[PDB]
């Protein structure tokens, strides 16, 4: 079974960089699973995804 | 927080204050508790709401266009990428300035649709909604030149209800059956139809019929309208002649019965398509012919 | 609001009303040049220093002028264009003075949510583009016209009056190998006289032209192809006003027949304000054109009209000097052109 | 190029919007010309499989594959005489037979890319990069469009139902075989098929290779397994911005017959078969290939048979002409469904400024 954080604590800070692995788009962003802190759901709204065809 | 206890408590009142607008006015106040900067809480909450909300609503869509309307709202609120309190602010403020928004509207309209009374033109009003109410009022405050009529409708007596408050007016009032509508072709000179719902383009959504009344005004080269304020965008499309959330059976082929158990069964709801409406009623400047799609793909960017 | 504030500075409102009334100005382009020079007119000699004022002003005078008169519209379409351009720029300026501005794409919620100075140039420019889209709308439609009638098809063709659509038919008709033949319907108490000099000049240019009695279009219905509407106006909901006289019924049948109708016009007839009504906007002719005497003539009320409108129904597609628009899609077109606040004065 | 014209058949009296005719047999053939090209004309010449969608993504390959045989060279640059190849290539295409508006995008946004990459760039490093985005392009202007077209019909579609389709949409097939076997539902589905193509019965074939009833159809009646039938798609090729589909054979009958009874039809389409091109009639331009199709007594297609059949020129004047493409009407077609999930295609051009 794959679980566990990859560092010491369980929960983020503010500031610190995370690399994301998407699941599902749409209605919300992205309430996806983490790469870089722990196994559970992480979430993004429709505004700090993109800066600059977006959806495709 | 609670919807349910909201739900109960707006039915039958209206008339003041609109049903959808109390509603959105409720959502405002429950986003306005938990934050809509943390978004990991909110968006879900406000999802659960919806959920709630869909749970407890039995014949209805308007209500969930509504939440979809405010969830798109809120999203868009954010694009300032700046300070970040400000926005919040702004969100917390438009709860109550959507219920002023109102007023507005009906003003607007009170000014805008008035052109369009002539000599010796009889108006039909179908379904329930107080903008269309408020704009006969106007009408009337205007001394054009018409004729205010009413209809036989069944959900819980709204016809009468209707038949009722015109008559408080004065206007001289006769009225039309659900069937007996057919001898209409020319004499009453322009078809009204009131809006619980407005979807993609031409798609809305009234009462125990609208589309069979499209077809007839098709039949007859008749002027056809769609009569609102401002409150309900939907992303909606059926495949059929018509497909919604139904909680009232369609062709439920009552069972086997001598003393009468269930038997008011069938399609309690309407929609309308692109081709049968010549002309759209809303207070956002003068727009027809597809705007509000326009304003979805604005919106949604989906 | 009358003339009341213009003293030295702008004389040919008078001029211009006295157009509009006793007709001495005659064809839309016309109207439409004598608009932007009034324009012109207007920029050359004002007072600016502020800008909302000056916007209010050009607002006031918009509202005279449809006071005036409302049977033009190219006239209205053009301070409206005018009016959208300056606008853009206006907003620019407030964005530097002010100094987020776009997201993805122009969006909604704008309407419910919170949105020394230099503009005469730039007005200027806008009368210049202006005049440019007015100049040929012929030359930018005759690429999409040799694409639709071809060879043994029939045409039938009412309203010879707008001079874009006879230019039009010219063009279709130019080659050698391609043969066609044309039904002409003549509008009696208007059109006569023009439907007669389009025939003749049918006739000139090496066609095989067809007289058409106003009756006779049922008896020859099982051949016609194809439906034109000669109109001079454009407006909210698809919808146009005609070049008077004769349209209606010929599309009605049309549209019963189930026979193509197209729609020639150009985008500067294109108006941002809906026909609420028809009685408003069309006109009435001379009762005296049909039937001579008069003394005994109180009795014999006699009934003529010019102009015609046709409904947003009997109308198809709308190939214009930039491409095919549609009836149901006209409305962002208009938005491009004339904007929100720009409708309303 | 080669060797052009030199064809039997008349001109024809009735109907010559467009020219009728080749490169069949090759003869003769030039040292620059990929043989792949060569072998997709030579399918196509005589192809029953492939339809609008599927071609584009052949062509798409093949371009693919073209770019990586080719090198910068010594003399000439990158951006030298490219150009000129894609030209002539489009033109060979043309002289085989004409193609659709897709092709058109993808050609235009190849050329797009050709602009954008600047030659100082270092060679082996550009190529690397601009396959990958090539990859990328084409997950997400097909596959991705594909994916979101299914998910619209999940959304759409009723508890369990009765589908009618014509042709071979690659795309619609999938959808089927996706209800069938994935999210696992009822399908009684029902093909109509023409003479000249066989696309229908592949299809069929294709349907019971993977397990799934189908009812056969042919042109005589349609009618008679609808007077039941309750929701329905069509074939698709190319949209207009009137608001029109150029599509093919016989499915404007059947969006007639739909219309007249019971229940409108609905199409759901790629976000990238847009036009903004127009037209309104079967006389604008028609899509032929050569009376031949008919002349074989029925069955199969290669059997070569001694019986009557066969007068193009023999008997006192004889023509026996057909069409592949019509126009689908505009009424009836309420539905279009794309990369962007939802609307009507009275929002004809809708897209096109967002893109």
């Amino acid at each position: 079974t794959s679980h566990c954080r990859f560092y010491e604590n369980k929960y983020p800070e503010i500031d610190d960089i995370v690399m994301v692995n998407v699941q599902q788009i749409a209605e919300m962003g992205a309430y996806v699973k983490l790469l870089e802190y722990d196994n559970i759901e992480g979430m993004i709204l429709l505004s700090e995804l993109s800066r600059r065809s977006i959806q495709k | 927080f609670n919807i349910t206890e909201t739900y109960l408590r707006f039915l039958e009142e209206d008339t003041e204050m609109t049903m959808p607008i109390a509603a959105i006015e409720a959502l405002v106040t429950l986003l306005r508790i938990k934050t809509p900067e943390t978004a990991a809480e909110m968006i879900n909450t406000i999802k659960s709401s919806t959920e709630e909300l869909i749970k407890s609503i039995p014949n209805s869509v308007s209500l969930r266009a509504g939440c979809d309307i405010f969830m798109r709202f809120v999203l868009r609120n954010l694009h300032l990428y700046g300070d970040w309190e400000n926005c919040k602010q702004h969100l917390i403020e438009n709860g109550q300035l959507f219920v002023s928004r109102a007023k507005k509207s009906r003003n607007k309209i009170a000014e805008i649709g008035v052109d369009f009374i002539a000599d010796d033109d009889i108006i039909l009003v179908h379904g329930y909604s107080r903008a269309v109410f408020s704009l006969l009022n106007h009408a009337a405050n205007k001394f054009i030149r018409f004729r205010c009529v009413v209809t036989e409708s069944r959900p819980s007596k709204q016809g009468n209800q209707l038949y009722t408050l015109l008559e408080q007016k004065g206007i001289p009032v006769t009225l039309i059956v659900d069937s007996a509508v057919g001898a209409v072709i020319d004499k009453v000179d322009k078809v009204f139809v009131g809006a619980e719902g407005v979807a993609e383009s031409g798609g809305i959504i009234n009462l125990v019929g609208t589309y069979s009344v499209g077809v007839l005004a098709h039949n007859a080269r008749k002027p056809f309208y769609v009569v609102t304020e401002s409150h309900k965008f939907v992303r909606m499309f059926p495949l059929s002649s018509d497909d919604l959330p139904m909680a009232g059976p369609p062709l439920d082929f009552t069972r086997r019965t001598d003393d009468l158990e269930d038997a008011l069964r069938g399609p309690t709801i309407d929609y309308t398509a692109q081709e049968y409406i010549t002309a759209l009623i809303t207070d956002l400047g003068v727009l027809t012919p597809s705007a509000v799609s326009e304003e979805l793909i604005k919106m949604w960017y989906d | 609001h009358p003339n009341a504030a213009t003293s030295d500075v702008n004389v040919t409102i008078d001029t211009f009303v006295a157009k509009l009334k006793r007709r001495q100005v005659q064809g839309s382009y016309a109207i439409a040049l004598e608009t932007l020079q009034l324009l012109m007119r207007f920029i050359s000699a004002a007072r600016w220093n502020h800008v909302n004022d000056l916007i209010e002003q050009i607002r006031d005078l918009g509202n005279s002028l449809e006071k005036a008169h409302p049977t033009a519209f190219s006239c209205g379409n053009v301070i409206r264009r005018i009016l959208a351009v300056l606008r853009d720029e206006v907003e620019e300026d407030t964005m530097s003075t002010t100094v987020v501005a776009e997201p993805l794409i122009s969006s909604m919620f704008n309407l419910l949510q919170k949105p020394k100075t230099d503009y005469r140039q730039v007005a200027i420019q806008g009368i210049k583009d202006l005049i440019d889209e007015i100049k040929n709308i012929d030359e930018g439609i005759q690429q999409i016209a040799i694409d639709l009638i071809h060879d043994h098809e029939i045409l039938l063709t009412p309203t010879p009056d707008s001079k874009t659509v006879l230019k039009f038919l010219i063009t279709a008709r130019e080659r050698s190998n391609r043969t066609f033949t044309v039904l002409v319907t003549e509008g009696f108490p208007n059109n006569t006289k023009n439907a007669h000099e389009f025939a003749k000049k049918l006739a000139q240019h090496n066609i095989e032209t067809l007289v058409v009695p106003d009756s006779a279009v049922f008896a020859l219905m099982s051949r016609v192809g194809k439906v034109i509407i000669g109109t001079k106006a454009v407006f909210v909901n698809g919808g146009t006003i005609s070049s008077n006289s004769g349209v209606s019924s010929v599309c009605e049948c049309a549209r019963e027949f189930r026979t193509p109708v197209f729609a020639v016009a150009g985008l500067y007839k294109l108006s941002p304000l809906y026909p609420f009504d028809v009685e408003k906007f069309v006109e009435f002719g001379g009762s005296q054109r049909i039937l001579p005497r008069m003394d005994p003539r109180k009795r014999l009320d006699t009934v003529n009209q010019i102009t015609d409108y046709v409904p947003p129904e009997n109308i198809d597609i709308y190939i214009t000097n930039v491409g095919g628009f549609n009836p149901s899609f006209i409305y962002r077109i208009a938005w491009d052109n004339y904007k929100q606040i720009d409708v309303h004065l | 190029p080669g060797i052009s014209s030199v064809i039997p058949t008349v001109l024809e009296q009735s109907f010559d919007n467009s020219s009728l005719i080749s490169v069949k047999e090759l003869l003769l053939n030039k040292d620059l010309i990929h043989p792949s090209i060569l072998l997709l004309t030579s399918h196509l010449a005589h192809y029953k499989i492939v339809g609008s969608i599927p071609r584009c993504i052949a062509m798409l390959e093949v371009f693919q594959i073209v770019i990586k045989d080719y090198q910068t060279p010594k003399g000439t640059t990158l951006s030298r005489n490219l150009t000129s190849y894609l030209s002539h290539q489009i033109d060979l295409l043309k002289k085989a037979r004409p193609l659709s508006v897709t092709m058109g995008n993808a050609i235009r946004w190849l050329k797009q890319e050709i602009s954008l990459i600047d030659p100082s760039t270092p060679d082996k490093a550009a190529k690397k990069d601009l396959c990958e985005k090539i990859g990328q392009f084409a997950k997400e202007k097909i596959e991705l469009a594909d994916q979101l077209i299914i998910d619209n019909a999940s959304t759409q579609i009723e508890e369990s139902t009765t589908i009618v389709t014509y042709g071979s949409s690659k795309v619609l097939t999938e959808l089927l075989l996706h209800n069938a076997i994935s999210l696992k539902k009822n399908i009684k589905v029902i093909v109509v098929d023409s003479r000249p193509l066989f696309e229908g019965r592949k299809m069929a074939e294709t349907l019971r290779n993977a397990g799934v009833n189908v009812m056969y159809a042919l042109i005589t009646s349609l009618d008679t397994i609808f007077n039941d039938v309750d929701y329905v798609f069509l074939g698709a090729h190319s949209i207009l911005s009137n608001g029109f589909l150029y599509s093919r054979a016989g499915t404007a009958m059947l969006a007639m017959s739909a219309k007249r009874r019971n229940i409108p039809v609905l199409v759901c389409c790629e976000s990238l078969k847009f036009s903004q091109r127009v037209q309104l009639d079967s006389v604008t331009f028609n899509e032929l290939a050569d009376p031949n199709d008919l002349v074989n007594i029925d069955y199969e297609n290669p059997v070569e048979r001694r019986g009557n059949k066969g007068a193009l020129l023999n008997q006192f004047i004889k023509e026996r002409k057909f069409e592949k493409k019509k126009l689908a009407m505009e009424n009836k077609p309420k539905g279009n469904k794309i990369g962007g999930k939802k609307g009507s295609e009275g929002e004809s051009k809708d897209a096109s400024n967002e893109e």
